């Protein structure tokens, strides 16, 4: 009803220290409770590790969903935000 | 003597009432604006040195781009007004002349004080609007101050267009009273919104808006 | 868990830290209230559900 | 001792009553400063969507100076010798004297050099104190593009005018605050950026990259590159309790 479609979104495409904090900390509990992991696990066996792991090669799948000031919102794919 | 302060001091006061009605969207002509004081002393003050404010009266119509751009935008009445502490008196017979030829904004400065039962006699004058001004206010132009930027009223599209660039509500803007020097100097009515230029020294230029009630 | 330190853990963001600073890690507990009146005095029985 | 048994707590007080009263203050996901609701405090935070750890003290070069001296900087001829680039600085200095196509170009930089002028000196900094922070550092990226492509020397440059005008012309316009294309948006993206403008076409002029710095090309886009990458990495962050 207020989102917006996928060729008005006007907000900035990069992805912000909050929105990557959340990203990682959530993908790791994830990954923690036996969850299919995307890369080749190989030396590293630290949740966090694997996530980070996973960011750079980007094959993280997620939405955020910014929220509008005045309630709408967007919503971005979390492999399409373009990682810093 | 003491007759050239008194005579600048009036003089100062017309000047400003002219800038006055002049950024607000009216006409005036040059050979108004640029009065000299031989002229003022010559054509106001009687053979004894003395003024007469009933010479000092004058209509004002607005020019078409204004008239174009602002449509609530009818004729301008100014008269300075004779009497000192301006009672129910003046009050009551100034309301009748204005409700005569039906014009739509009057301006009535008066002197040193007006009653208070006569300043009940203001809602009584309408469709018109009158609006008062103490003379000894109006000596310095507060525009030309360092401080005050410019204030440029807007049209009612363009805040709506505002409005939508936003998505506001007229209550959530920053605020001006109706009662504050720059908000009279352009006469504000409630929901009009001002908007301003102020300079910035991290970003040179910075506009900000601000609304009134 | 002084006010102060409220104020730093919201200058630098982490609101799930805070979030856990003011609940787990201290004093949790669950409240069963009704939705036309409002109010904490529902009168409930769990293991007859 | 008693003065410092006094004052303290004054301060820790004080600071109370300023953190209670600025708790709630935002930035949107658009610029938009509101508080707790809606009172949109600053329609643009910082007037500028900068960050605070990120600005750097820095010289705007166009405020100082004589006119003589600013002349004897900026401006360029081609028709007479004596007063245009030097030839053993560039390969091309047999196909130049003569071709009006160009001085246009230059002319009308330099008139707008000359607009940039009065309008800062006029306006804003009005004592003309020529020291003020700004993001991104130019001077460093200049000389590392002088080490990493080893461009010291004594050597002539390859680089053409045209690519140089229409390089900062092209890059002015791709330093983004606020985006959409709405007019407000893009008058607000306008006034955002005046000073950094400012700034950009007073450091890379042309004298100044031919005959004082001394880039070629590929250092030149890099630099470009650099430029667009830093300012995009220096803005504020949404949810950011300021
Ligand atoms: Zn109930």
């Amino acid at each position: 009803e207020l989102a917006i479609l996928k060729e008005e979104r006007t907000t900035t495409p990069y992805l912000t220290k909050y929105e990557r904090a959340r990203i990682l900390g959530t993908r790791a509990l994830q990954i923690s409770m036996n969850a299919p992991v995307l890369v080749d696990i190989e030396g590293e066996t630290d949740p966090l590790q694997i996530a980070m792991k996973e960011l750079s090669q980007r094959k993280i799948p997620l939405v955020i969903r910014r929220y509008l000031p005045d309630g709408s919102y967007e919503d971005w794919g979390c492999d399409e935000l373009i990682v810093d | 003597e003491d007759n050239n302060r008194i005579i600048s001091r009036l003089w100062r006061s017309f000047r400003t009432v002219k800038e006055m009605a002049a950024d607000r969207g009216y006409f005036i002509s040059q050979e108004e604006m640029d009065q000299s004081l031989e002229e003022f002393r010559s054509k106001i003050c009687d053979s004894m040195g003395n003024p007469q404010r009933k010479l000092m009266s004058f209509l004002a119509n607005p020019t078409p781009e204004a008239l174009e751009k602002y449509s609530d935008l009818g004729t301008l009445w100014v008269e300075f007004c004779d009497e000192p502490s301006v009672g129910i008196k003046t009050m009551r017979n100034f309301c009748l002349r204005i409700q005569e030829k039906n014009f739509s904004t009057g301006i009535f400065i008066y002197q040193n004080n007006i009653t208070p039962s006569a300043n009940k006699m203001i809602p009584t004058v309408s469709p018109a609007i009158i609006e008062t001004f103490q003379e000894s206010d109006l000596v310095v132009n507060i525009t030309h101050h360092e401080l005050v930027p410019k204030h440029i009223r807007l049209s009612d599209g363009e805040k709506s267009q505002l409005l939508q660039r936003y998505k506001l509500k007229e209550s959530q803007l920053p605020r001006i009273q109706r009662e504050d020097p720059v908000a009279r100097y352009l006469g504000l009515k409630r929901g009009q919104v001002v908007k301003i230029i102020r300079r910035s020294e991290t970003s040179g230029r910075y506009a900000s808006y601000r609304i009134c009630l | 868990f002084g006010e102060m330190e409220r104020d730093c853990m919201i200058a630098h963001g982490a609101a799930g830290f805070l979030k856990e600073r003011l609940m787990e890690a201290s004093d949790a507990f669950r409240v069963h209230v009704c939705g036309i009146c409002g109010l904490m005095s529902v009168i409930a029985n769990l293991k007859k559900n | 001792l008693i003065d410092t048994a006094v004052k303290t707590a004054e301060t820790g007080y004080i600071q109370r009553r300023l953190v209670k009263a600025l708790e709630d203050i935002m930035v949107h996901y658009d610029g938009t400063t509101r508080n707790s609701l809606g009172d949109i405090i600053q329609f643009l935070y910082g007037e500028d969507g900068l960050d605070g750890t990120q600005v750097e003290r820095q010289t705007i070069d166009t405020i100082p100076g004589s006119d003589k001296a600013f002349h004897k900087r900026y401006y360029v001829d081609l028709m007479d010798e004596k007063n245009s680039i030097k030839p053993d600085v560039i390969e091309y200095a047999a196909d130049i004297l003569g071709d009006v196509e160009l001085q246009k170009e230059l002319n009308s930089e330099y008139e707008q050099l000359v607009s940039d002028r009065k309008f800062l000196r006029e306006i804003v900094f009005v004592n003309g104190d020529h020291n003020w922070p700004l993001p991104v550092n130019l001077r460093r990226i200049i000389q590392n593009a002088q080490q990493i492509f080893h461009l010291d020397r004594a050597k002539a440059s390859d680089l053409t005018i045209p690519e140089i005008i229409h390089g900062v012309r092209d890059l002015c316009k791709k330093l983004f605050v606020l985006r959409g294309e709405n007019e407000l948006i893009k008058e607000a993206q306008q006034n955002a950026t005046s000073l950094f403008q400012c700034l950009v076409r007073a450091r890379l002029a042309t004298r100044r990259i031919l005959e004082e710095f001394r880039l070629n090309r590929d250092a030149f886009e890099w630099v470009l590159g650099t430029i667009e990458a830093q300012f995009q990495r220096s803005l504020v962050h949404p949810g950011e309790m300021v």
